[PDB]
């Protein structure tokens, strides 16, 4: 069921949009450039340089999901923790939708936004130019578009400037994305507190179930095996019962993120710092590990 | 010759009616589509039960005969019907070599079991097994038409015998008339899981080790399954060989020169001797030497043949009967206080016997003395030897005073006294095991080495199952064994070549299951994590690798849809035209729109749209009563729980 | 209800029937512990589910709230589309806005 | 039962199956002011008529 | 008779009250919640006996 | 924290007074168990709330 | 209990024994009761066996005039004047199931 | 005459082989 | 005596069965020895990846080694952690 809700999860935050627009020749819309936060055909990867910083700024564990059994047992003066958690039953499943499939979504949902606005949300996608579109954005908030439409250059050159700016701030380590870092870390320590706490013997004799075996008979070890068996069963459900928890804090966090994603990328919204400090003009999704990114 | 047992012969598992219930247990059962031997008279082998089918049409099949030998020097079982009863007997007879219809034998003489029964296109089945000394004799019938192969179909079968032979019991003959055939299949040790009527009569079953579709079945405990993917247990394979190690020792360990000597000290000044480098075979002691008592703590006496034993040492002494009973832990008086005291966390075994024939004489034997007065208790293994003259108030002084002792009384053994004032002799072995190297081993022979294979292994008493390879660890002298950071034992070195092994686990990789509804098929697709494409249960059809991992049973389709069954990393799979398809999942319609600087478009017309949406408000309201789930309309219960109410409220106070 | 939870056997009719009162309260008391044990599994998934729901009444609630006493400005907040009106219906433990 | 509780027997005098049910069955609440207050209760009961 | 009763002790260690749990429903309640006080609602007591 | 989950006594004291180390050690591993269960349920309704 | 008679672990049942040199001892030597102290196994439990064969530890046939060659039962000598260990004891064990 | 012992005298609590793992143990140390 | 760590191994295992309450060193007729008293303490040492112990620590000497070893680790993050009541 948690698993089942985790993709749940992914496909109601970045599915929203129903229909896939293409990535637009040209970047350059009226003095405003888009080049950073679109994809570009030359380049190996399908995403763009911010998305590409925001997935170099998180360390994996696993990187992928096959471990070979040739693999574990090439490999045992290294003490690798993913093959005692996977010798001792534990393992780790992929989710449903490729990093690729995600850049897709943001990709298309950038493009839908700097070529149709905020009409692709309500209906049919409607073609405007984009200083149109940031006139109405300006007259949203109540200042007059001349303000605009006399000011162009300025804007402009700001709006490049804040893109640089945000690009030089993410080319810096930091901790800008420790609330994604964290989601990992919890995972893979519950799995290894797991597997230390395999070690406790219970009130038995020993914790080694062949000790047993090889010292007694069937008889008295029958009674000193069901000691193990309550105890791990009982490590065990403490494990689920943590992870229930978290996955509800989780689910409250992409539901959070969903609503957001609806009301400030695909339309502009009037709550008061719902979506960043002033008055809002527009929004843009970035992928990122577990997580989303929002400009 | 060679036939398939389709879900044949299942027996009811006790003598308790169930009714409307599915109920999972773990017997000796005939597997499903197993293999049959079949006969249209040699002697078949009797490996722990056997499934019997005759098919009939004159009545030629009469009985068996169960044996081992099957000559006159064992007893034999014959269960036969001589056309008016049926009559069985346990007996010790010479055996023909073509016993036919009507001598099935030449004489008898040792008979120990008889029973005769009252006077009097066919199937009859029997399953027979041997238990406890028991004979379980189970029947079917059923009315049939083929001629060649045996009929599929289900059966259910009822007990009718439980004869108490107590008979070895490795080989059988069958017994017929001077057509017919008859079919032999062998059971195993298996978990299925049955099905009850409302009528409490089984009409179905599941066997749970037959493929990934019944294992789901078996987990989930029901018959039918809904639509969708299951991660199955984990990829096993089951051991095939054995591999025991143990030191190459030669000598007989010297139990002649420990029980049967000259001399035994007193008990107060106990004998403590190393044993090393030995074979402890205790059963050339069945011949001459017999013990009135032999007690072990820390390991059960039925497995000390298994074993090695790492530091062994012998105490030797003597002491009088009554006091026999103090040589143990955690006991009190003069002995257990002032003479020898054992520990609690004590490992070994403790061995008396009487020796009024040799450490006895008459008039009186004063040669033997024991301590009863002390200024302290001793500590465990501790001796005390001193003779120095004792005082209450703890001073110095003459004994040829007052308020002066010695402290050694003598034993007065004479040979007319009772029992109790007679001596024992006691010797305490003491030792421990498997964590340190050892020199005295049981009469276990050693086997080759095998490695990179899944087998039984057995180093020096620690036995276990697993994968053994070379290791790279480097051992120092006084280390056998090495431990993970969750205790299990991971490297051994083995006793004959000093090389360091490694030892992995058998099992690894995640097994998903893809179905359908049960209604639909019972074809089923697999994927394998951690394989690529080995380590599959078959190779049925259609093997390919996706991104998830190696999938068996599906077709690759390049179309791409929406997907009802997620896989994972981007691959769904469907049931289409029939068969199961896999596929890469659509995102979505292409579009395209094209930007200018001067052109708008604008809605000229619309149209009003209602959508439904649905939500949950609230759930059931529910309470619990602690007194009837846990002791229901018991008292003793009740009283016994008095003392946990805090527990309760606090439940009563969650759920209100 | 079935598990014996390393004891005997799992009837309280059996340990009654065939130890005296002295052996089987030690065999009794394995059995309270494992029954108490399952009651306060039941009880913590119960409320994990109960925070749910509750989750969920919340939102009906300010989406009835806001939606059906009033015309709401928040996108796709309430259907796809601009929003005109909503009317509520209802279901087994449960709302359906339309 | 399934949860391995003893609901039939056969008589050993008289060959007939008997039926065993507990004897304990139906929730009970209890309506009360504060202690202070009275110390009168009502009582509910469900499933009886 | 056998009975279970709930006593209430001073500062002084003396037994000034007490409560016979199988009297009435409200002293079973009392006996379940372990005080001599009960707040205004309604309560599920045990089951019909 | 007065429960003695199927031991002797639920005091430390009156095991270590009147046993030795050797039959006690398996009596306090009961309170023990019993105790960590405690602390874990404690732990559980607090992350809840 | 590795030659002659095996017990069960889930043995349910009682045993009795009582002293008999009253009735089962003679004087000069009661030699009519034997046990076997040579097999080539453990017996299983509630097994018996009665057969009376020469003994070879390689497992080979042999004739019992030669070498390496034995009779697999002994006999008790039973004395009046012997101590109580020494002393016939009669054994009866009673098996059931509840 | 008196001096200190600066994380001197420790030795192998038992004959088990262990690498690359932290063991919290209890015994007779100085 | 020199500051430092070095780790000692098993030797001899005698049998004696003695009461040893009191002892004395034995010199031919420059040198020194040093003698010190052990005591029932926890220690938590590390080992190596050759298997050999190079690192101690004991929890009874200050509050920082108790919360080394109630953690299990050599290495601590900042910030303020609960450690065991005063005792
Ligand atoms: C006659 C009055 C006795 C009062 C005793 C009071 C409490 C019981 C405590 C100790 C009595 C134990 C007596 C056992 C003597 C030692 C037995 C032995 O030789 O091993
Ligand atoms: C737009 O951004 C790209 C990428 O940083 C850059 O190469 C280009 O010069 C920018 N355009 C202008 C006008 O600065
Ligand atoms: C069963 O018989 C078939 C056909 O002879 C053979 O291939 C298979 O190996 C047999 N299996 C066993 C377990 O004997
Ligand atoms: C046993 O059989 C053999 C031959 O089969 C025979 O020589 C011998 O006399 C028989 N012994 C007995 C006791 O019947
Ligand atoms: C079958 O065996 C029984 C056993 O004594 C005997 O009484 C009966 O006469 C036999 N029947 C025939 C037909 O020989
Ligand atoms: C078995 O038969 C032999 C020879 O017939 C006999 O000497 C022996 O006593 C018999 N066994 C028993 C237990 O009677
Ligand atoms: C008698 O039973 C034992 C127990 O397994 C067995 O080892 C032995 O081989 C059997 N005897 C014969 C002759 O097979
Ligand atoms: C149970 O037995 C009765 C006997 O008359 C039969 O009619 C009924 O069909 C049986 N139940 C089932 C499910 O077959
Ligand atoms: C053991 O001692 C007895 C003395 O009673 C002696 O008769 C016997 O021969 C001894 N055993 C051996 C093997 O010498
Ligand atoms: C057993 O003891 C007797 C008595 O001396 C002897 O004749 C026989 O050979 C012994 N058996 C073995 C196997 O040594
Ligand atoms: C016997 O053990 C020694 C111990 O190292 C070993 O060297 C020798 O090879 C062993 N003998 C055989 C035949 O393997
Ligand atoms: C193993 O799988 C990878 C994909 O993860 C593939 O690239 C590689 O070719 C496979 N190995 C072989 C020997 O084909
Ligand atoms: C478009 O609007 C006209 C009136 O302006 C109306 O008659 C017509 O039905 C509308 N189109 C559709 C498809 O309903
Ligand atoms: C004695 O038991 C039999 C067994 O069926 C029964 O028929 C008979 O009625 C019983 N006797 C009495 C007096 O009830
Ligand atoms: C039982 O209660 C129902 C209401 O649920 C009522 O209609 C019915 O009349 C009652 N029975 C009798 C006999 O009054
Ligand atoms: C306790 O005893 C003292 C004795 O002087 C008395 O004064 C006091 O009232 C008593 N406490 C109560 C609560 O009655
Ligand atoms: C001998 O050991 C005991 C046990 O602690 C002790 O009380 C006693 O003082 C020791 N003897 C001497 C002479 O110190
Ligand atoms: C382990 O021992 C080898 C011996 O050659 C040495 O080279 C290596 O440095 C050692 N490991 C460490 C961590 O010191």
């Amino acid at each position: 069921g948690i698993a089942a809700e985790q993709d749940r999860n992914t496909r109601e935050v970045f599915a929203q949009v129903k229909q896939m627009y293409k990535t637009p020749t040209l970047k350059y819309f009226g003095g405003f450039n888009f080049s950073q936060i679109l994809p570009d055909p030359l380049k190996p990867t399908k995403r763009s340089f911010i998305e590409d910083l925001l997935f170099n700024k998180v360390t994996l564990a696993d990187a992928g999901f096959m471990k070979q059994y040739g693999e574990c047992l090439g490999d045992i003066n290294a003490r690798d923790l993913i093959c005692a958690q996977k010798f001792n039953g534990l393992t780790v499943l992929p989710p449903l939708l490729t990093d690729d499939m995600i850049a897709a979504y943001t990709a298309a949902l950038v493009s839908g936004t700097a070529t149709a606005g905020w009409t692709f949300g309500a209906g049919a996608a409607l073609q405007i130019p984009f200083a149109m579109q940031m006139a109405y954005r300006f007259n949203g908030i109540g200042v007059t578009q001349n303000v605009l439409y006399e000011n162009q250059k300025q804007i402009a050159n700001q709006f490049n400037k804040a893109i640089s700016q945000i690009q030089e701030s993410l080319t810096t380590t930091s901790t800008a994305l420790g609330k994604l870092q964290d989601v990992v870390n919890q995972n893979a320590q519950a799995l290894n507190t797991l597997v230390k706490q395999l070690s406790s013997n219970f009130g038995a004799i020993s914790s080694v179930l062949n000790d047993i075996l090889s010292r007694l008979d069937k008889c008295e070890a029958e009674v000193q095996i069901d000691r193990l068996i309550t105890g791990r069963l009982q490590s065990l459900q403490t494990y689920v019962t943590q992870q229930l928890i978290r996955a509800a804090e989780i689910r409250a966090s992409a539901n959070l993120a969903a609503t957001k994603m609806s009301e400030c990328v695909l339309g502009q919204s009037k709550r008061v710092d719902f979506c960043g400090k002033g008055y809002h003009l527009m929004s843009f999704p970035q992928a990122a590990p577990h997580g989303v990114v929002f400009l | 010759t060679q036939h398939t047992s389709s879900m044949r012969g299942v027996y009811y598992p006790d003598e308790i009616f169930r009714s409307d219930t599915l109920y999972l247990t773990q017997d000796l059962f005939l597997p499903f589509y197993s293999n049959v031997t079949g006969f249209h008279n040699p002697v078949i082998p009797f490996k722990d039960g056997i499934y019997f089918a005759a098919t009939e049409k004159s009545n030629v099949v009469r009985g068996w005969v169960f044996g081992s030998t099957m000559n006159n020097k064992s007893q034999s079982v014959i269960i036969i019907n001589n056309s008016t009863n049926v009559v069985i007997r346990a007996c010790n007879f010479e055996l023909c070599d073509n016993p036919f219809f009507t001598m099935i034998f030449d004489n008898a003489f040792n008979c120990t079991f008889e029973y005769i029964s009252d006077a009097f296109k066919h199937l009859r089945e029997f399953v027979f097994k041997n238990k406890d000394g028991f004979l379980y004799v189970y029947k079917g019938y059923q009315p049939i038409d083929v001629v060649r192969d045996l009929p599929s179909g289900f059966n259910t079968l009822k007990p009718i015998f439980k004869l108490p032979l107590g008979i070895n019991i490795t080989n059988f003959r069958a017994i017929l008339t001077a057509a017919a055939a008859y079919f032999v299949g062998y059971l195993k040790p298996t978990t299925f899981m049955l099905k009850y009527d409302e009528n409490g009569t089984i009409t179905d079953a599941v066997d749970c080790s037959q493929n990934p579709l019944a294992e789901l079945k078996c987990s989930v405990k029901s018959f039918e399954i809904d639509k969708g993917i299951y991660q199955t247990s984990n990829f096993r394979v089951v051991p095939s060989g054995d591999v025991v190690r143990f030191p190459n020792i030669t000598n007989l360990c010297p139990f002649g020169e420990v029980f049967n000597a000259t001399k035994f000290p007193s008990v107060y000044a106990w004998e403590r001797k190393k044993i090393s480098n030995c074979v402890a075979d205790y059963s050339v002691l069945y011949n001459s030497t017999f013990f009135s008592t032999f007690k072990c703590y820390g390991v059960s006496a039925t497995k000390l043949n298994d074993l090695c034993f790492s530091n062994v040492y012998a105490d030797s002494f003597v002491v009088k009967g009554d006091d026999v009973r103090q040589i143990a832990p955690g006991q009190t008086g003069v002995i257990a206080d002032y003479n020898y005291k054992l520990p609690c966390d004590f490992m070994g075994c403790v061995l008396a016997w009487n020796t009024r024939n040799i450490d006895a004489t008459s008039t009186g034997n004063y040669n033997y003395k024991y301590r009863y007065l002390r200024h302290g208790k001793l500590r465990p293994f501790e001796r005390d030897i001193s003779n120095v003259p004792f005082s209450p108030d703890g001073k110095p002084c003459t004994p040829p005073a007052l308020n002066c002792y010695w402290p050694l009384n003598d034993y007065g053994f004479y040979t007319t006294t009772g029992i109790g004032y007679q001596p024992y002799r006691v010797v305490v072995l003491s030792f421990e095991l498997l964590n340190a190297p050892a020199t005295v081993c049981g009469p276990k022979l050693s086997t080759d080495l095998i490695k990179n294979q899944c087998v039984n292994f057995n180093f020096n008493g620690l036995t276990g199952t697993g994968v053994l390879t070379p290791s790279s660890k480097r051992f120092q002298p006084f280390q056998q064994f090495g431990r993970d950071v969750s205790d299990f034992t991971d490297s051994v070195r083995d006793p004959k070549t000093s090389e360091i092994l490694d030892i992995s686990p058998c099992s690894f990789g995640g097994v998903s299951v893809i179905t359908p509804g049960t209604n639909a098929s019972s074809e089923v697709a697999v994927l394998y994590q951690d394989v690529n494409c080995w380590r599959i249960y078959s190779t049925g059809n259609n093997v390919f690798q996706t991104q998830a991992g190696c999938l068996i049973g599906a077709e690759h389709v390049d179309t791409s849809y929406e997907c009802d069954i997620p896989i994972g990393a981007g691959i769904c799979a469907s049931y289409h035209t029939k068969s199961i398809v896999a596929y890469t999942m659509s995102l979505g319609a292409d579009s395209s729109i094209a930007y200018s600087n001067n052109t708008i478009a604008i809605p000229t017309n619309f149209s009003i749209s209602i959508t439904t949406e649905v939500m949950p408000v609230s759930m059931a309201k529910t309470s619990v009563d602690c007194n009837m789930y846990i002791c229901g309309d018991s008292t003793e219960c009740a009283n016994l729980l008095l003392q946990y109410g805090s527990f309760c409220t606090q439940l009563n106070r969650a759920l209100s």
